């Protein structure tokens, strides 16, 4: 058994390392949210390996952290104008074709569902990490947001 | 061949490996008495390579030329703990084979005492090092860094701090010396500090290639544009 | 008789090379310690019909280490940058941590991968086609030693000698797969190159004096040898005897294990200048190139002692099975 463990957890590691290769390919392919998350959606199957969860439980908590800056910087685009145009939650109505008002809660519609994409991800394992205390601290802020 | 347990060799710790290679020869106390004889050679030779080791303490540190990234007092003190270590295989391999016949022990006190004049060597060493940053630090360095600013060109304050404390803390690291709180920080801070004046070196470059193509045509719609380009830095700001 | 001097009276030389793609050039890197002169750093290069001073060379005053040439052919250069940085020039054109070595993965595909080697032991690696190169392609590898020797026949694997005196081994798919350490004899040991010859046998030489025939295939080494300045560069003669080569203080002492003991078949001190830097034989002609520590360059000819042409060439893996011998003998 332990000659069996010793060449087969060393190969099928060899192989979990292809696997952790893209898991980093992961962000190293996209550079968009749905991009990754093409790439995380493919990672499904994934799941039923109790090997990825390695790699998985080492980069989880950089990619938490990264999408919680997407989070705060979907907020901060909300509250505030950002860079390349001005939006706001008051929208400054520079051109009138419905209502105002119905406008910007069109804007605010596209906003909050952005903001709920990526918290139930994290509930999940392909795109979470089932509900770790790291998880608990981001979610009880952006669930206030 | 018994001559040659050490002819295989120029160095007494390989002919000791031979020594140690000579194992199936252990039942017959013949080879003990001529391992008797060859304690002295064991002995000299040992002396030899320690008289060289003498004369390169006496050209301390700062005689030979080194090429490194080692402050010349992390350097010395790593050297003399490294001389330290090398002398010591020797003195302790010294006992319990010829401590019958004392020779060994005869040129043990001129070893011992070499020790313990390089532990005082490197404490004086240390006297002068160890607190020195502290010094530096308390009385010009950890007071009220100035931030790195610019009247026609990047002006730096405390480069010398920054080379300084990183160089402080990479060896106190390298060689598992205890780093201060205050140098701990005030190396992050350096750490803080170089990275910005390199964000702003590479801004001010920027602002340089700018106007390096607009003013071989000196156009009255971008000059003004320049000048709108200028700002104001106040005193409350280089702390920031 | 090529004694080149171009400024580098002040310099020290820091490495030689030469080069596959033109048997006939070599490449030469110095450190200079006075600033009065030229400019700072120093890449040189110079073929072996050409005069004396380098024919071509890189002007700028940035310091540059851990030199490298692309794998295939002369065309593209690496070097490791002393702030842990890389910069990577064509040929054919005009972080708290230094890097200490620097190797090229060739993947004929394309472009070819870049490994360096920090002065913290921290192993980093990567390669990208814009070659103005960009080092946001990036991998790390938990590493503890500083020269890193890799596996001939698979480049994957690589060991070093640690300051803690131990050699780690271990490969580029896991960092954390293999992290046992070879014990031959257990020393500091600073330097690592491998038979150039059929076995999977490397070296290892540490700061006591000791030299280590690290057989891939075993824990224990081979022949435990032994031998004053064994510190410094070692390598492997490019001549079918298994001659091996230690030199420091305009001095060099020279094995041809092939012909006789491990006792050192040759020894040389040179008078020309003094503290002798880095050497290169090429496999071409025995005109061995040498620096010297005042920057200066040199040669000289020794043709009887090329080769014995009986013994080394077939008899050396019978030599090799000799030396395990030998360490059956040690038991």
């Amino acid at each position: 058994f332990d000659d069996d463990f010793y060449e087969f957890r060393s190969k099928i590691k060899e192989l979990e390392r292809r696997l952790a290769s893209v898991i980093t390919q992961g962000f190293d392919d996209y550079d968009t949210i749905y991009g990754r998350f093409k790439l995380l959606d493919n990672f499904e199957g994934l799941l039923t390996r109790p090997i990825i969860a390695d790699e998985l439980e080492k980069k989880h908590i950089v990619l938490l952290e990264m999408y919680k800056q997407d989070l705060k910087q979907v907020q901060s685009i909300f509250l505030e104008g950002k860079q390349f145009v001005d939006s706001m939650h008051e929208n400054a109505p520079l051109f009138l074709n419905m209502p105002p008002i119905a406008g910007a809660l069109t804007w605010c519609k596209s906003l909050r569902d952005r903001i709920q994409e990526p918290i139930e991800k994290l509930a999940q394992l392909g795109q979470g990490i089932t509900e770790r205390e790291e998880y608990k601290d981001v979610q009880k802020l952006y669930t206030s947001i | 061949f018994i001559d040659n347990n050490f002819n295989r060799f120029r160095n007494i710790e390989y002919s000791l490996k031979l020594l140690h290679k000579f194992q199936s020869t252990i039942k017959r106390d013949s080879l003990k008495h001529n391992l008797t004889s060859r304690y002295n050679a064991i002995l000299h030779n040992y002396a030899t390579e320690l008289d060289t080791i003498q004369r390169v303490f006496q050209d301390q540190k700062s005689n030979p030329p080194l090429v490194r990234n080692m402050p010349p007092e992390a350097g010395k003190i790593i050297w003399a703990r490294h001389l330290f270590q090398k002398i010591t295989g020797p003195i302790n391999i010294f006992p319990e084979n010829v401590i019958n016949s004392t020779e060994i022990r005869r040129y043990y006190g001129s070893y011992n005492t070499l020790g313990k004049q390089l532990t005082i060597y490197e404490m004086w060493f240390y006297q002068d090092w160890v607190n020195k940053i502290e010094q530096s630090k308390a009385a010009l360095q950890a007071t009220l860094i100035v931030r790195h600013d610019e009247n026609k060109k990047l002006y730096v304050n405390f480069d010398l701090e920054i080379m300084q404390l990183i160089r402080e803390a990479k060896c106190l690291d390298r060689q598992g010396i205890e780093i201060p709180e205050s140098a701990r920080i005030i190396l992050l801070q350096e750490d803080k500090f170089k990275t910005y004046y390199n964000e702003l070196l590479y801004a001010l470059k920027e602002y340089e290639r700018i106007n390096s193509k607009i003013k071989p045509i000196c156009k009255n719609l971008l000059l003004p544009h320049i000048e709108d380009l200028d700002l104001k830095l106040r005193p409350g700001m280089v702390t920031l | 008789y090529y004694w080149s001097q171009g400024d580098q009276r002040k310099k020290n030389v820091t490495s030689i090379c030469w080069n596959p793609l033109y048997p006939d050039l070599f490449a030469v890197s110095l450190g200079s310690y006075d600033f009065t002169k030229q400019r700072m750093g120093l890449i040189c290069l110079y073929s072996l019909k050409n005069t004396t001073h380098p024919e071509y060379a890189f002007n700028c005053e940035a310091g540059v280490m851990c030199l490298d040439f692309h794998p295939k052919s002369a065309a593209l250069l690496a070097v490791g940058l002393y702030d842990g940085t890389v910069l990577v020039y064509d040929i054919r054109n005009k972080h708290t941590d230094p890097v200490w070595q620097v190797k090229w993965n060739p993947d004929t595909s394309k472009n070819y991968n870049f490994y360096s080697i920090s002065s913290d032991g921290r192993v980093m690696n990567w390669i990208l086609m814009k070659n103005k190169n960009e080092e946001e392609s990036t991998l790390i590898g938990l590493a503890c030693g500083l020269c890193f020797d890799f596996n001939k026949f698979e480049p994957h694997i690589f060991l070093v000698g640690t300051e803690e005196g131990k050699i780690h081994k271990c490969s580029r798919a896991y960092s954390g797969q293999y992290q046992e350490t070879y014990n031959g004899h257990l020393l500091a040991v600073y330097k690592v190159k491998w038979n150039n010859f059929h076995p999977r046998t490397f070296i290892s030489a540490s700061a006591d004096w000791t030299v280590r025939i690290w057989d891939s295939k075993y824990t224990s080494q081979i022949i435990c040898f032994d031998l004053s300045m064994m510190v410094v560069d070692a390598v492997w003669a490019p001549y079918s005897s298994t001659v091996f080569a230690c030199a420091t203080m305009d001095k060099v002492q020279v094995y041809d294990l092939n012909v006789d003991k491990l006792n050192k078949l040759a020894e040389q001190k040179i008078v020309k200048q003094p503290k002798l830097t880095n050497l290169s034989f090429n496999y071409k002609d025995p005109i061995l190139l040498v620096g010297d520590s005042h920057g200066g360059v040199t040669l000289v000819k020794l043709s009887p002692n090329l080769c014995k042409s009986g013994p080394e060439i077939k008899q050396t893996e019978d030599k090799k099975a000799m030396e395990e011998f030998k360490n059956v003998k040690i038991e």
